């Protein structure tokens, strides 16, 4: 049973890197990661993606504020689920998520996008992405 | 023989967040169990746990939490807040949804807490809480 | 593999073949006696390069966030 | 093959402390649960608690929250349930079970019986009941607490036996009897000897019996 | 915190018959129950979980049914070693409450009591005291007569017996009646006799000895 | 093991599409948007649904979402805004026990203003168990 859970860890001041090990994330059989790369599944199958990302949304406005996890003519990404909320408002938090049924080819890897790592929630269970077989 | 739980508020208690699985729509199935409002998990493997709340300064929040012995005690997974704010003119509505994959033991004691609880929109189509073995 | 863009890598053999051309969408693999089957998109299906994909993308029309075309060959050219 | 034993249940006076062991066997220890399970002489099941093995996850029947604790040693495939001021409420037969989903107790131990009172130890006296088919037996008489094991020819002779419930004689005590029927031709051919074991008391004998 | 109601305490039935429990939950449980059949002083076994699926290595002839509030447990043709106590349990939430219980005595042809009796052994005397017993070897039913007579004095207050269970292979119930006295009085008296009076016997037997 | 997943399409001037981009229909499971979505096992499935949204409002939108099926309610989900842009996307999954020949369909309150980029509206079906 191949599967992935990363939680979302603070890198260099304004980025992003995912976890896999500390707290909740995990790797299964052989499951792939490396930030700069994405998450590759040992098996050829149909998955479930799922992402969630929570959000501080403390103005000093309009932020445009989305989610996608995408996947790799080789350098050409294909984006397949996405979504998004714009909020404009000291005060706010807000969390976005999706999930859905991707039918991915072993070795295929996928990333997620963030449009505003500037104010994304790090406490715990509020960002992650994960895949598992079904 | 693949265990699965889906659990929904009581919606008499209103003023407490309880969960059944006595209906047609809420369930215990092939091993779940039910411990002080507490989910139990009935086999150690990889589980897809979701919960939702909807809502009818107000500061709101949902997390499905895992029960530890070691360190923090209470480990949530799946979390979620979200502010509200006077100037309160509308029938504001809100919804966080959250689910994800992850490694569990048996006899794992999966529990919500939820901040905001007199706003639940109490029902089989809102308010829940359940988990699926893969 | 090769040189690239116009051919891609079938695992279920040890040989690579040949992609597909855009407005087509894979019908059938590389054998060891065939090259990789295409066939044309349908109304509304587009793609937009050579492509290793088995099924077409989908023409949308202008969402009022319009100068044409669409076609299996490229897309919504709207600006 | 899955294999539980339970092991040290005996007397304890009213106020005391006892702790029960059980020794797993037969399945990867550290994946399952261990519960355990008591029973009043001659009445129903109740629950009493369980512990993970792997992370000591434990979940109490409430009834015996803070008076109660079940520990592990998975170094050792062995669960543990210490039990502090017991009562009569608790003199019972103490299971633990390992399952399969955690609700399904699968597997069950032997059970070890825990008795509580104020009086004090005592092995029993083993005398032979000779024969006049014929039928013979063993008296085990004069003994505390409960329990005692007889088996014949060390479980060979298993057909025809009948070991009685234990009597509560006035005196405190208890004594039973063991008797089995055997061909009334081969009472000079086959032995026979009745092997009695009363742990609190550490006595262990085998009596033969035989006609005069 | 569920409570368990089991429909009869016991019950009486005989080889082959067809033997129906009831259980009833003190709320709504899904189908989470499950159904143990014991034996005695032997565990409990696992015969139904989620409600009917049976468990492995589960007789064909046990099957369970219910819906939500009340259960029930079934079993076709009654075999002998089908003697237990039936105890249903919800498996729904903790603590995990069993109801009473269920007892079944299979009904057997009426078979007589084998009586026998034993002389006190010599070493028992030489300690003070001493007993005579008296078995009553596999009969049916338990219901069962014994009576002491010492030079046909009727003996009370000093008569202690004990019936085993229903045998798992031929559905009798056997007896033991130790009668324990002093040995001054054991060595004044001669003549010791077990009376039996059961159906299987035509006329109360009665088994004696003298010395 | 018999899936759905489903992308939304602009139809008129809302509809489901099952073929493009990551739509898919497994063994013999059927749909037409006058209908639903059926599956062909009797089972208990994972139903997901996900809308996005586009409020360009010139208020106090009543945004909803739902999937059903005298019809019945499974699965809701809601954001009312008040609040130029105003993009939010709503979503929902839940364990729902179907049986084969039933269909579950999608029910969404604003069509007017749904975002059809990529995989922002979609609804889907996985078996998990029963047998």
């Amino acid at each position: 049973l191949p599967a992935a859970h990363l939680i979302g860890a603070p890198l260099k001041g304004q980025g992003l890197g995912w976890e896999t090990t500390k707290e909740q994330a995990f790797l299964t059989s052989g499951t792939q990661f490396s930030d700069a790369e994405g998450l590759a599944l040992p098996q050829d199958g149909l998955y479930y993606l799922y992402c969630l990302v929570g959000y501080r949304g403390r103005a000093p406005q309009g932020r445009s504020v989305t989610l996608r996890s995408s996947l790799y003519g080789p350098g050409t990404p294909e984006l397949l689920l996405e979504g998004a909320e714009t909020v404009t408002p000291p005060l706010w938090y807000t969390s976005v998520g999706f999930g859905g049924l991707v039918q991915l080819r072993r070795g295929e890897r996928v990333y997620v996008n963030i449009s505003h790592p500037d104010m994304v929630d790090f406490a715990r269970g509020k960002t992650f992405f994960g895949a598992v077989m079904v | 023989k693949k265990p699965a739980a889906h659990l929904i508020g009581d919606p008499s208690k209103q003023n407490s967040l309880l969960w059944r699985a006595n209906t047609d729509r809420a369930f215990l199935q092939d091993g779940f169990s039910l411990s002080n409002n507490s989910l139990l998990v009935p086999t150690s493997g990889i589980y897809f746990v979701y919960s939702q709340v909807v809502f009818s300064p107000l500061y709101l929040a949902h997390e499905v939490q895992l029960f530890s012995s070691q360190y923090p005690f209470h480990v949530p997974l799946l979390s979620s807040q979200k502010m509200v704010y006077p100037g309160l003119q509308e029938p504001w509505l809100h919804s966080m949804y959250h689910g994800a994959a992850f490694q569990l033991t048996q006899g794992d004691q999966l529990s919500t807490h939820t901040d905001g609880i007199p706003h639940l929109v109490l029902s089989p189509s809102t308010v829940f809480f359940g988990a699926f073995a893969l | 593999c090769r040189d690239q863009e116009k051919e891609y890598y079938e695992p279920q053999h040890r040989i690579c073949c040949s992609r597909c051309p855009p407005g087509t969408y894979v019908s059938a693999k590389c054998s060891r006696i065939r090259d990789t089957v295409c066939a044309t998109c349908a109304e509304n299906s587009y793609n937009e390069h050579w492509n290793y994909l088995t099924i077409c993308q989908l023409c949308r029309p202008c969402d009022p966030v319009e100068i044409a075309p669409c076609t299996s060959k490229r897309k919504t050219q709207c600006r | 093959e899955v294999q539980l034993v339970e092991s040290g249940g005996g007397l304890v006076q009213p106020g005391g402390s006892l702790r029960l062991s059980c020794a797993a066997s037969g399945y990867t220890f550290t994946s399952y649960v261990i519960h355990w399970v008591r029973q009043a002489p001659g009445k129903g099941l109740e629950w009493v608690g369980y512990n993970n093995p792997y992370n000591a996850g434990t979940n109490y029947n409430e009834k015996f929250k803070g008076r109660f604790t079940i520990s592990s040693d998975k170094s050792k495939n062995t669960a543990y349930l210490q039990m502090n001021s017991l009562r009569a409420e608790d003199t019972a037969v103490y299971y633990c079970s390992r399952p399969t989903m955690l609700p399904w107790f699968a597997y069950w131990g032997q059970g070890t019986l825990v008795t509580v009172s104020s009086a004090s130890t005592k092995g029993p006296s083993v005398f032979p009941l000779a024969p006049s088919t014929a039928a013979l037996g063993c008296l085990v008489k004069d003994y505390f607490p409960e329990p005692v094991t007889v088996s014949w020819n060390s479980g060979a002779l298993t057909s025809g036996v009948h070991t009685f419930p234990a009597v509560l004689q006035s005196s405190g005590l208890y004594s039973l009897s063991s008797v089995v029927t055997v061909p009334s031709s081969s009472l000079g051919t086959q032995t026979y000897i009745c092997n009695v074991n009363h742990k609190p008391s550490n006595t262990k004998v085998d009596k033969k019996v035989e006609p005069k | 915190d569920i409570q368990m109601t089991q429909s009869p305490s016991s019950l009486s039935a005989s080889v082959g018959d067809r033997v129906t429990i009831t259980c009833r939950a003190s709320q709504a449980v899904s189908s989470a129950v499950a159904w143990y059949q014991q034996k005695p002083g032997k565990a409990p076994k696992l015969l139904i979980y989620s409600a009917s699926h049976r468990y492995t290595g589960v007789p064909s002839r046990f099957s369970g049914s219910g819906s939500g509030t009340d259960f029930t447990l079934t079993i076709s043709s009654l075999q002998p070693e089908d003697f237990a106590t039936y105890y249903c349990q919800e498996s729904y939430s903790t603590p995990w409450t069993f109801g009473q219980g269920t007892k079944v005595e299979i009904k057997r042809t009426v078979a007589a009591p084998s009586v026998f009796i034993f002389p006190p052994s010599d070493e028992q005397l030489k300690s003070g005291t001493a007993s005579v017993v008296c078995l009553l070897n596999n009969f049916y039913p338990r219901e069962a007569k014994v009576q002491w007579k010492v030079d046909n004095a009727l003996q009370s207050g000093n008569s202690q017996e004990s019936v085993t269970e229903q045998d798992s292979k031929d559905s009798t119930y056997s007896l033991s009646s130790t009668l324990t006295l002093s040995k001054a009085d054991y060595e004044k008296h001669k003549v010791y006799a077990c009376e039996v009076t059961h159906q299987g016997l035509s006329s109360p037997v009665t088994k004696s000895f003298n010395r």
